């Protein structure tokens, strides 16, 4: 970690002198809240046929999907005061600042 | 345990299920496919499961430069002193540079046409040919950083690949946090949570923690509920670009062959212009290119991007609603009529609790993608605190924040103020007329259009050393 530097790191190290990995790559997210599991601490709230969330069944992702998410295509309504550049620098935007791997 | 042919829940596979009378899935023993995210710590029996973020999170222009160092280097003309970063040796738009070609084993974008023999591109970050327009955007800012690199090169003769390579890519990622700050996030907050979560700029905090929350992963997937259904393609007039000018999105996912063959990278960013975006709406939420039919041509089933989101949030652990609704300071809703009243729609609100029982258990993405949105903004207060929230720590934490005193000069930060997104079009694309600002709300051709001679440039006088 110098002391004196000029340019970023590629990695993002060494931002912060005081912790040098906040914000670098290839580590941890830190959370706001802490992590709701069906075990505590790894099995996902929909992981064993059964268990509830809080009381309550877990809907299935696809079930909440066809029953709130779809709607027609020809109802799309165009936004007066957003272009579809405003969709897309998002996106660019979302790729500098989180990737998810997967195995 | 392939979780790509296989619908056996065993790690790391947690695939979705299908509920009966599916529009699409006929077949209940048939998934969706869904591979948890990498855990931070694998194996644990201590460790509450967290997952990994393997890009920087500060908004540093990394999906162009890279966030690891052999991939950063990869990406480099190294064969001269000219900063340069490297440019497509097979292929160029009509006359302007195309990113590298990947050398991916299972390289998906050669699947989506057979004979075009195009591959995926190469850019920062792996998602580059994710849909063209996305392609577009990484090839218009490689240009920009080569652009850079040769003006500062004639300013400066003595400097070397090194220092030319590293002065580009500082004004990308000052032009990058400048579009984002003063352009993009005001559109997506609003004014009032503008001016809640973004004040004003002090100075650098090395006390604001700079990660991106987990959280964050997935309420920054609102963007979902601004796609169109498709990819639109226009002419040199911004009128439809013949024969193909409305391609549908589920036949442009890792389509790399269309910016090489299908003519380049204009006709695309005039759609991107000249064209509105979906506006989001309680009852048109997200459309069934990305919904039913989202990779299809690539994959042994067509994906549901929402479905998607709420699996991975709770892949990833999130709490639901009400609790991220106390976190942001918000009322949490308890009975079928308060929510109502949260979502001023009463049917939205019967047709959540059907699904969930509680307003405690819906995913983060559908909570935040049901709530109106907010004045001159396209998210409701629940997305409104934790996008706002998570930017404010991005600059504010954030060592090189291009306004930060040291790492420009007051000559610099002056000169920067000037750039726009349309200028930077102008400067890298044969497209001489372009959106007035601000971009992200211009979308009307000719109404809101202007000739390039009007934009302002970015005036390098004061890099000269
Ligand atoms: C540099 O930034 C620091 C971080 O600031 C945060 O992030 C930025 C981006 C902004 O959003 C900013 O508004 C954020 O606060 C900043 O340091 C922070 O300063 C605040 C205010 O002093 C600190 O809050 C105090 O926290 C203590 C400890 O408890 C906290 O943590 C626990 C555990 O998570 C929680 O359960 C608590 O609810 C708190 O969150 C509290 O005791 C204290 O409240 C009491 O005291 C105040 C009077 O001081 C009373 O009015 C209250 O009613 C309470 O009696 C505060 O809530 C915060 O902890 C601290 N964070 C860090 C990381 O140090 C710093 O000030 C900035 N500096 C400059 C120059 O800008
Ligand atoms: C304004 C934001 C935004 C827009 C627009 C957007 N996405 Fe998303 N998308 C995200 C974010 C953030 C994530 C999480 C990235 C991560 O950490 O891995 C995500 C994740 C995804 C994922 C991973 C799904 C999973 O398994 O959890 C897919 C696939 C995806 N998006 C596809 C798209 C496609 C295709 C488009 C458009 C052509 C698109 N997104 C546009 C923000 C956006
Ligand atoms: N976290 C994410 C993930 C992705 C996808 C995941 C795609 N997964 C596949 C899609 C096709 C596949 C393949 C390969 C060869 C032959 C046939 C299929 C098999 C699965 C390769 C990768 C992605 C991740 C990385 C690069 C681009 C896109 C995103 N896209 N936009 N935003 C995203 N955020
Ligand atoms: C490197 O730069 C030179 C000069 O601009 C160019 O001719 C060459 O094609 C570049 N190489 C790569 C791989 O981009
Ligand atoms: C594949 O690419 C060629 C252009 O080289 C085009 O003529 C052909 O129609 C494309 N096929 C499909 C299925 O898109
Ligand atoms: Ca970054
Ligand atoms: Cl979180
Ligand atoms: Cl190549």
């Amino acid at each position: 970690c110098p002391e004196q530097d000029k340019y970023r790191t590629i990695t993002g190290m060494c931002n912060n002198r005081r912790s040098p990995t906040l914000g670098a790559s290839n580590r941890a997210f830190v959370r706001w809240l802490p992590a709701e599991y069906e075990d505590g601490f790894s099995l996902p709230y929909g992981w064993t046929p059964g268990v509830k969330r809080n009381g309550f069944p877990v809907a299935l992702a696809r079930a909440v999907s066809n029953e709130i998410v779809r709607f027609p295509t020809d109802q799309l309504t165009p936004d007066q005061e957003r272009s579809l550049m405003f969709m897309q620098w998002g996106q660019l935007l979302d790729h500098d600042l989180d990737f998810t791997p997967e195995p | 345990v392939n979780c790509e042919t296989s619908c056996v829940q065993q790690p790391p596979c947690f695939p979705l299920k299908i509920p009966p009378n599916d529009p699409r899935i006929k077949n209940q023993a048939d998934c969706i496919p869904f591979f948890r995210s990498c855990p931070a710590c694998p194996g644990s029996n201590i460790t509450i499961r967290n997952q990994i973020n393997a890009l920087t999170s500060f908004v540093d222009a990394s999906m162009v430069y890279g966030s690891e160092e052999p991939l950063a280097r990869n990406l480099r003309n190294m064969s001269n002193q000219l900063g340069l970063l490297a440019v497509n040796q097979r292929f160029q738009d009509n006359g302007r540079a195309l990113l590298p070609f990947d050398n991916l084993h299972d390289d998906p974008c050669l699947l989506t046409n057979r004979s075009a023999r195009i591959p995926c591109f190469l850019a920062g970050d792996t998602r580059s040919s994710e849909m063209p327009e996305l392609t577009s955007m990484h090839t218009l800012l490689l240009r920009e950083h080569n652009r850079l690199a040769t003006e500062l090169k004639s300013l400066n003769p003595r400097w070397d690949g090194e220092r030319l390579y590293q002065e580009a890519r500082k004004i990308v990622g000052a032009m990058v946090q400048i579009i984002t700050y003063r352009d993009y996030l005001p559109l997506v907050l609003g004014p009032t949570a503008m001016r809640k979560y973004l004040p004003t700029y002090r100075s650098y905090n090395d006390s604001v923690d700079p990660r991106i929350a987990n959280v964050f992963t997935n309420a920054f997937r609102y963007g979902h509920t601004l796609i169109q259904p498709f990819m639109f393609r226009l002419d040199n007039r911004y009128q439809p670009m013949e024969p193909n000018p409305r391609v549908p999105l589920s036949r442009v996912f890792f389509a790399s062959w269309r910016v090489v063959l299908e003519g380049g990278i204009d006709p695309i960013l005039r759609g991107l212009m000249a064209t509105p975006a979906k506006l989001n709406r309680q009852n048109q939420i997200a459309v069934d290119e990305i919904r039913e039919r989202l990779f299809e041509q690539v994959m042994r089933i067509g994906l549901d991007l929402p479905a998607l989101n709420m699996q991975r949030s709770r892949d990833h652990g999130l709490p639901g609603y009400n609790a991220w609704r106390r976190f942001c300071g918000l009322p949490q809703p308890e009975t079928v009529g308060q929510l109502g009243t949260v979502l001023r729609n009463l049917k939205l609100a019967r047709k959540l609790m059907e699904q969930y029982g509680t307003p405690n258990n819906i995913d983060i993405w559908m909570g935040g993608v049901s709530e109106p949105l907010k004045r001159k903004g396209r998210v409701g207060p629940l997305l409104a605190c934790i996008i706002g929230t998570q930017f404010r720590k991005l600059r504010d934490g954030d060592r090189f924040w291009w306004e930060n005193e040291g790492v420009f000069s007051m000559q610099q930060r002056q000169a920067l103020a000037q750039i726009s997104l349309p200028r930077i079009i102008c400067d890298n694309t044969g497209i001489t007329t372009v959106s007035k600002n601000n971009i992200f709300m211009s979308n009307s051709y000719p109404r809101d259009f202007v000739n390039c001679s009007t934009l302002p440039a970015l005036n390098l006088a004061s890099w000269r050393e």
